[PDB]
RNA sequence: CGAUGUCGGCUCGUCGCAUCCUGGGGCUGAAGAAGGUCCCAAGGGUUGGGCUGUUCGCCCAUUAAAGCGGCACGCGAGCUG
RNA sequence: GAAUGCCGGCAUGAGUAACGAUAAAGAGGGUGAGAAUCCCUCUCGCCGUAAGCCCAAGGGUUCCUACGCAAUGGUCGUCAGCGUAGGGUUAGGCGGGACCUAAGGUGAAGCCGAAAGGCGUAGCCGAAGGGCAGCCGGUUAAUAUUCCGGCCCUUCCCGCAGGUGCGAUGGGGGGACGCUCUAGGCUAGGGGGACCGGAGCCAUGGACGAGCCCGGCCAGAAGCGCAGGGUGGGAGGUAGGCAAAUCCGCCUCCCAACAAGCUCUGCGUGGUGGGGAAGCCCGGGUGACAACCCCCCGAAGCCAGGGAGCCAAGAAAAGCCUCUAAGCACAACCUGCGGGAACCCGUACCGCAAACCGACACAGGUGGGCGGGUGCAAGAGCACUCAGGCGCGCGGGAGAACCCUCGCCAAGGAACUCUGCAAGUUGGCCCCGUAACUUCGGGAGAAGGGGUGCUCCCUGGGGUGAUGAGCCCCGGGGAGCCGCAGUGAACAGGCUCUGGCGACUGUUUACCAAAAACACAGCUCUCUGCGAACUCGUAAGAGGAGGUAUAGGGAGCGACGCUUGCCCGGUGCCGGAAGGUCAAGGGGAGGGGUGCAAGCCCCGAACCGAAGCCCCGGUGAACGGCGGCCGUAACUAUAACGGUCCUAAGGUAGCGAAAUUCCUUGUCGGGUAAGUUCCGACCUGCACGAAAAGCGUAACGACCGGAGCGCUGUCUCGGCGAGGGACCCGGUGAAAUUGAACUGGCCGUGAAGAUGCGGCCUACCCGUGGCAGGACGAAAAGACCCCGUGGAGCUUUACUGCAGCC
RNA sequence: GAGCUAGCCCUGGCCAGGGUGAAGCUGGGGUGAGACCCAGUGGAGGCCCGAACCGGUGGGGGAUGCAAACCCCUCGGAUGA
RNA sequence: GCGGGGUGGAGCAGCCUGGUAGCUCGUCGGGCUCAUAACCCGAAGGUCGUCGGUUCAAAUCCGGCCCCCGCAACCA
RNA sequence: CCGAGGGUAGGGCCCGUGACUGGGGCGAAGUCGUAACAAGGUAGCUGUACCGGAAGGUGCGGCUGGA
RNA sequence: UGGGAGAGGGUGGUGGAAUUCCCGGAGUAGCGGUGAAAUGCGCAGAUACCGGGAGGAACGCCGAUGGCGAAGGCAGCCACCUGGUCCACCCGUGACGCUGAGGCGCGAAAGCGUGGGGAGCAAACCGGAUUAGAUACCCGGGUAGUCCACGCCCUAAACG
């Protein structure tokens, strides 16, 4: 669900927080958690190259298992669900009976306690990894690699998902939570069930200290800038674009489509996305 | 009120320093240049 | 143009008279009272407010009257702004 | 001889301004050639969440003592942060290093770049973070947790004893964490005492007193007591913690679990060692065999890795413990005791400032800790004051104008003015009471009122104790007293009604703009399938993100409410395997040059030939755009209606003389005695209008309008008073400016505004305090305007390139 | 050249006192069970008042300054972007 | 101050490229209808804002005069 | 002490009036159309929504008081 | 106590027909639509036909003048959970009843909020015709919405 809040003050007005239900851990696991390193938006040589980026909470990385094909055969039992604040899904605590403890994204439905399994053989139960190929056709799936042993590249986000359509030869379709539907090939896992949290979407930041809590720094119009700053800066008093709306950098920013044509992948995207 | 002059001993050293000098180019070729012309000090004076 | 600060206000005046008032006259379609119009006259006087940055103007209450112009549209090494 | 020339020297302004916070001085004594200024004493004032004390930056001998006064010191100087000389900084335990890692830096491997170089996992470096052993007093002119004294401790080396599978850069545990709130028990600190110790004191009317005044502790190993922190024990299995592992992890089983035990801190006590006031004598000595006790208040500090709640989810690595690997088990390690060993650097002094940053002994700037008492509700606020530190390095007079800062003011009360600008008013606390409207929080401190001191009596509850006394903290009810006045001093909202704009708290033009601008949650469009898009980079490599469409980039709009109409012809973007054009290349009808020829060489049409463009569609919260004329109703007027031209389509809702309206102070209504502003309406909207959003909107605003009440020196209209200056005397002594000057008025004249020319008028020579009309006064080679085939920022469907992308 | 200034990164520190009283929890009422209402408890917040601290709104002064941006009075934020 | 306009009664072609004025509505006569509108069949009406010129010839091309909408009026 | 009442401040109900605005009723022979009554020339009515000079139209569902 | 009929209600699942779109194949000169036509779609290969895929919505025949519910209303099939109701038997309780101002709950469609979903249909809207006009009727497009979840709204020719 989602928390609301008497407007006792302007900003608890539209305030909304998670209601953190589902967590059953309030702190992480010392063996699985290394130091962020906060980057501001700077690259290697030091220059913004993402803007409006700093300032927020400090944070400690959760290590997840995006691979899972990595212990085949051994069970875990769902030891606890965790909050994690590098990414919008829940995490979930696996004691394997390895006594190996691992870290995956807790899909929907989850609970704890229960038992969950990787491996070409696995039951057809949420929180399980199996290769594609062996997923029947229609059941809705997560953490899905985009290439064999490469990692779970798709599908992480809170409430998202992914469908299967079919198959064709060495390869799955996948309905993505885009709406694009692709070719993924058969031996790539995946975990069925969706992502938790699905009520994720629902948040209201409330204020603008909120956005500021999260490390997202204030994004200042081009139209309110100067010539030297943006294509849409100057002008006496306000004005609109006066040109096809553009980037700082000057491309144009209302549909030019910007993936390279000529990319590999091509051969393996049959639809490009929905709405 | 704060002017432009905050002297801070391990600033100067890290900044107009012999060593930070002599790992550049262009901070060799400062040595050359006050070495050439006669300057009794190469670099500013700090206590450490 | 190797600078003559530029509206209005305020302060401080001073001058002109083509005179608003006050004093003196002629004519009147001047009965009286009160006006009209011209002549002589610059000694003194020529209010307080509402509106507007305003000058000007309109308005309110008065007044003998509520003059009009010059002085770098008087006056920023006097103030305001 | 001129260049607002250059370097220097010396003038003028001028004995002028000034002499740097308005915290403040006076006298006596002394030193000396010389004294407002140095030393001493007494008296006065100033700071006291500092203007006192400690630490860290930074400074670098400025510290202490002797001897000096040319210069430095805004005056003086015998003095000094100044000159000369001598002296002064003492550590295993404090800080840093011989330890650890953070960002970052560097960088074996490796990657990239014409060169220079860029990058880069590990490793290394890197601290005000982690880790680690010293507290109290005494001593010097000057150092002290450093020397000395007392009592404690750490590591290393060697030895002896006991014990054990010993052994690590490897495994594991631990280290190891936020914000807000907060418990118990302590301590730092503080208040009181009729108790204890102490020189003395009795004044001027009273007091020889349960009088006054002073002081009543600090450190402390083991052990012990109190309060807390940390921590389950055993067994079996084991495939996980890149080898091993009895450790750790995982499963099972027995036992106990706000315990206890084991452990570790804090506080208390503690052998012992210290200190020890006023006052009075000369820093010292006495006090003094000083006493060293009880009660209360009590931390934000300690026990601390305590606890609860919350979301934004809160470093690393070593020390340390445990596990084992080679190894080695006459070794090694652990424990106890003993002896030996324990290095390098800093240590003076200034440190909210006269020694640091500001050219100055500069009203500015400068991080951390301590910061006493009383009263005022609290407090680091305010007033006074302790300790301590100062009177700010020119003074003495006078008692003008005028200036500043300040105090009061008859009657009036905004009449002032662009504007109540400024200054009044209000002002803390307790109680009563409090409207429209509203998103139900608010609007609220709404507004508006009443109370407030002191004395006596009666009484209720809490803390500490003991359940009592005492001390301490909340109160309640009677009855009185005094003054003009009881938050009696200081600190401490004026209020309301109504518009515009922006939802809000925020942000900005350092140094003329704080705003209606930026930001903002929120809404929409769009791009992006991950080696993502996008961004920086020649690249490698990074950011994006150790993220994955509920995510990330770009754009506009800007909480919320009700909404966001019509136009796709032009530009943009998207889709379109047709057609059209289209470069290199393919093709080679057909010519050409040369050669005796084979040959070599050259040109070359049709036709095949990408993207782009053309062409066919789509697309508005993409760029944008949303008509004209003529006629018509049974009074008139107007035109629901019609005619016609043009468009890609002719502006919908809602707004409207507006932050928009030219005409314009439109017209009408409201408010005023009077209203170019204001509010409400009307609508021929010069020239509103729907995310460059339209219309509203509670709350918010140092935003900009209009009005009313309150209260006022704003004003009628000024007056008086205070201090700091101005003035005078002693001291020190600038400045811009300056062709030279023996530098008057009028009316003329003159390059058209004359001290300088003409005519006339006036005028003894030289100053001082004042005022600003002139010297087209000063300052700045006008920033407006033009000129230069001068320059720079910026734009685009100007030209021509380049990156980038296709 | 980022010892000024702007942003970010790492590691530390700071914010007297007072006020308002959200969610939750407890009890009670309520209902078939609920919602929900009441009281107490509680201590949320780019909440309120106000020092330190960070500012720089209006006025006055200063203008060869104490100062190449200062001083006085007033005023903004002060658990947070 | 610069641009486009004036042509049957109304609103628009024709002008540029000289000879020849046309479209929709309106109006007039006739039809259908009981009647009116709509509808159907026919017709009338401009001498092209005016004066001046060029020409064999002017709506048309050139000049002035009258009017009608529009764009403009900036530096202080 | 209470106290007529005077005064200050803030509320509540009612009444009159107000530029302008909103529909309503009425009114011998106005303008535009023709929605309804005959299957009224698209059966009507209807709740609601959107739209349009106007009656109205259309969507969705309902009723027959229609076929 | 024993039994019965039923689209009564909620939840989860699931089946085939049809439409639309997409992919492949085959095939060519029109399709579509009307009163007639035009817009529209189609040599850039439509329509018509065959195979494949995706998605949504409604459940043909049974089906009735029928059934159930208090009403609004409820229709493929399966399972689960639950309401009403009729009959028999003649077993129990002993008037425990009827109605019901307030209150409370339910309440077609349309509509509203947040989030999904979106094939067909279709207010608004565009276009083509008709017409004196045609902001309609007819035709080609088409957005909310119609569907799901949760929460509002609380109306009706909510009628027998
Ligand atoms: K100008
Ligand atoms: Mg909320
Ligand atoms: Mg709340
Ligand atoms: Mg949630
Ligand atoms: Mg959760
Ligand atoms: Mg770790
Ligand atoms: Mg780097
Ligand atoms: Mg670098
Ligand atoms: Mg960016
Ligand atoms: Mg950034
Ligand atoms: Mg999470
Ligand atoms: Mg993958
Ligand atoms: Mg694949
Ligand atoms: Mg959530
Ligand atoms: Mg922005
Ligand atoms: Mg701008
Ligand atoms: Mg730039
Ligand atoms: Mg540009
Ligand atoms: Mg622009
Ligand atoms: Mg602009
Ligand atoms: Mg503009
Ligand atoms: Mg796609
Ligand atoms: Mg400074
Ligand atoms: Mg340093
Ligand atoms: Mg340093
Ligand atoms: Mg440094
Ligand atoms: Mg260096
Ligand atoms: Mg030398
Ligand atoms: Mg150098
Ligand atoms: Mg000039
Ligand atoms: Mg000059
Ligand atoms: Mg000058
Ligand atoms: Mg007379
Ligand atoms: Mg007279
Ligand atoms: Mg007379
Ligand atoms: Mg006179
Ligand atoms: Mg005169
Ligand atoms: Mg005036
Ligand atoms: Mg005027
Ligand atoms: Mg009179
Ligand atoms: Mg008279
Ligand atoms: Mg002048
Ligand atoms: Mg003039
Ligand atoms: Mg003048
Ligand atoms: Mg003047
Ligand atoms: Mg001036
Ligand atoms: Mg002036
Ligand atoms: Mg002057
Ligand atoms: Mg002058
Ligand atoms: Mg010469
Ligand atoms: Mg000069
Ligand atoms: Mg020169
Ligand atoms: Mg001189
Ligand atoms: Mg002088
Ligand atoms: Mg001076
Ligand atoms: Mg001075
Ligand atoms: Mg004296
Ligand atoms: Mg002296
Ligand atoms: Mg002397
Ligand atoms: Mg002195
Ligand atoms: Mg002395
Ligand atoms: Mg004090
Ligand atoms: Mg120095
Ligand atoms: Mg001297
Ligand atoms: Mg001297
Ligand atoms: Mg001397
Ligand atoms: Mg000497
Ligand atoms: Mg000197
Ligand atoms: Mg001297
Ligand atoms: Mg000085
Ligand atoms: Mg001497
Ligand atoms: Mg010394
Ligand atoms: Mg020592
Ligand atoms: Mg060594
Ligand atoms: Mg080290
Ligand atoms: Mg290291
Ligand atoms: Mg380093
Ligand atoms: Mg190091
Ligand atoms: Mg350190
Ligand atoms: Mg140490
Ligand atoms: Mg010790
Ligand atoms: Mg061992
Ligand atoms: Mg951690
Ligand atoms: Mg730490
Ligand atoms: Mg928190
Ligand atoms: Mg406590
Ligand atoms: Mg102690
Ligand atoms: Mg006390
Ligand atoms: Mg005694
Ligand atoms: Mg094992
Ligand atoms: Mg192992
Ligand atoms: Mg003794
Ligand atoms: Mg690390
Ligand atoms: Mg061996
Ligand atoms: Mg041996
Ligand atoms: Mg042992
Ligand atoms: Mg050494
Ligand atoms: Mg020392
Ligand atoms: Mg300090
Ligand atoms: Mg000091
Ligand atoms: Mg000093
Ligand atoms: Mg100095
Ligand atoms: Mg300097
Ligand atoms: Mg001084
Ligand atoms: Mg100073
Ligand atoms: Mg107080
Ligand atoms: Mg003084
Ligand atoms: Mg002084
Ligand atoms: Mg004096
Ligand atoms: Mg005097
Ligand atoms: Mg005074
Ligand atoms: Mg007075
Ligand atoms: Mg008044
Ligand atoms: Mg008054
Ligand atoms: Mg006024
Ligand atoms: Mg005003
Ligand atoms: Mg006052
Ligand atoms: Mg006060
Ligand atoms: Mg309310
Ligand atoms: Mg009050
Ligand atoms: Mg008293
Ligand atoms: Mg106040
Ligand atoms: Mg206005
Ligand atoms: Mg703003
Ligand atoms: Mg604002
Ligand atoms: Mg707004
Ligand atoms: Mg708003
Ligand atoms: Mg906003
Ligand atoms: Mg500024
Ligand atoms: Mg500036
Ligand atoms: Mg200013
Ligand atoms: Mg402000
Ligand atoms: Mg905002
Ligand atoms: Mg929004
Ligand atoms: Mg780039
Ligand atoms: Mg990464
Ligand atoms: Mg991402
Ligand atoms: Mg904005
Ligand atoms: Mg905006
Ligand atoms: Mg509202
Ligand atoms: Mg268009
Ligand atoms: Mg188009
Ligand atoms: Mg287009
Ligand atoms: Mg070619
Ligand atoms: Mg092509
Ligand atoms: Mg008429
Ligand atoms: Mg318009
Ligand atoms: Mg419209
Ligand atoms: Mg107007
Ligand atoms: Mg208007
Ligand atoms: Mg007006
Ligand atoms: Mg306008
Ligand atoms: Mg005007
Ligand atoms: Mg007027
Ligand atoms: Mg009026
Ligand atoms: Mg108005
Ligand atoms: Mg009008
Ligand atoms: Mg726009
Ligand atoms: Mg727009
Ligand atoms: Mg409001
Ligand atoms: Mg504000
Ligand atoms: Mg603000
Ligand atoms: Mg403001
Ligand atoms: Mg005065
Ligand atoms: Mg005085
Ligand atoms: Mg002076
Ligand atoms: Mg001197
Ligand atoms: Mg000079
Ligand atoms: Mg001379
Ligand atoms: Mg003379
Ligand atoms: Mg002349
Ligand atoms: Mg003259
Ligand atoms: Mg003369
Ligand atoms: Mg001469
Ligand atoms: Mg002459
Ligand atoms: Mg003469
Ligand atoms: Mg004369
Ligand atoms: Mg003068
Ligand atoms: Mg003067
Ligand atoms: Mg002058
Ligand atoms: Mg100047
Ligand atoms: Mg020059
Ligand atoms: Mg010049
Ligand atoms: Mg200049
Ligand atoms: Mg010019
Ligand atoms: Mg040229
Ligand atoms: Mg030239
Ligand atoms: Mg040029
Ligand atoms: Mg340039
Ligand atoms: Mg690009
Ligand atoms: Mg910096
Ligand atoms: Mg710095
Ligand atoms: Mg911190
Ligand atoms: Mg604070
Ligand atoms: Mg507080
Ligand atoms: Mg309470
Ligand atoms: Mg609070
Ligand atoms: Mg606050
Ligand atoms: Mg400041
Ligand atoms: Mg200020
Ligand atoms: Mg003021
Ligand atoms: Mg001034
Ligand atoms: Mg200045
Ligand atoms: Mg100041
Ligand atoms: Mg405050
Ligand atoms: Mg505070
Ligand atoms: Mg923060
Ligand atoms: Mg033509
Ligand atoms: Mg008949
Ligand atoms: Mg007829
Ligand atoms: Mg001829
Ligand atoms: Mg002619
Ligand atoms: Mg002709
Ligand atoms: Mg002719
Ligand atoms: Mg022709
Ligand atoms: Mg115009
Ligand atoms: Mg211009
Ligand atoms: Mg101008
Ligand atoms: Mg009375
Ligand atoms: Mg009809
Ligand atoms: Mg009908
Ligand atoms: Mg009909
Ligand atoms: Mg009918
Ligand atoms: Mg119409
Ligand atoms: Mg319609
Ligand atoms: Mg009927
Ligand atoms: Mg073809
Ligand atoms: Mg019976
Ligand atoms: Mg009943
Ligand atoms: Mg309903
Ligand atoms: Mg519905
Ligand atoms: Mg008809
Ligand atoms: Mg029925």
């Amino acid at each position: 669900a989602v928390k609301k809040f008497k407007p006792y003050t302007p900003s608890r007005r539209f305030m909304t927080v998670a209601d953190f239900s589902e967590i059953t851990k309030t702190e992480p696991e010392k063996s699985l958690v290394k130091p962020l390193k906060k980057t501001g938006g700077r690259n290697n040589q030091g220059r913004i190259t993402v803007r409006f980026r700093g300032g927020g909470h400090k944070r400690l990385y959760r290590i997840i298992d995006f691979k899972r094909w990595d212990k085949v055969g051994i069970p875990a039992k769902v030891a606890a669900i965790e909050y994690d604040p590098n990414r919008s899904a829940r995490i979930a605590l696996l004691h394997y009976v390895d006594g190996e403890k691992r870290y995956i994204i807790a899909p929907d439905g989850l609970q704890v306690g229960q038992q969950v399994v990787a491996g070409p053989d696995a039951p057809i139960q949420v929180g399980n990894a199996l290769p594609l190929r062996f997923i029947p056709v229609g059941t809705v799936v997560h953490a899905v690699e985009l290439e064999p042993k490469k990692g779970a590249k798709l599908a992480r986000a809170a409430g998202t998902s992914a469908q299967i359509q079919g198959r064709e030869g060495d390869y799955v379709i996948l309905r993505l939570p885009s709406g694009e539907l692709r070719k993924v090939h058969g031996e790539c896992y995946a975990t069925v069930g969706a992502v938790g949290n699905a009520d994720h979407k629902n948040i209201v930041l409330g204020k603008a200290g909120r956005s500021r809590w999260l490390g997202r720094r204030p994004h200042v119009r081009g139209a309110a800038m100067n010539p030297v700053d943006h294509p849409h800066g100057g002008g006496e008093g306000r004005a609109p674009r006066g040109r096809p709306p553009a980037s700082p950098w000057g491309w144009q920013t209302k549909g030019l489509k910007t993936r390279k044509r000529r990319k590999p992948s091509s051969r393996f995207i049959i639809a490009r996305r929905k709405k | 009120m704060k002017r432009t002059w905050q002297p801070n001993r391990r600033k100067r050293a890290k900044t107009h320093g012999f060593r930070a000098r002599m790992r550049t180019p262009g901070g060799r070729k400062v040595l050359k240049r006050r070495r050439q012309k006669g300057r009794w000090r190469l670099t500013p004076a700090v206590r450490k």
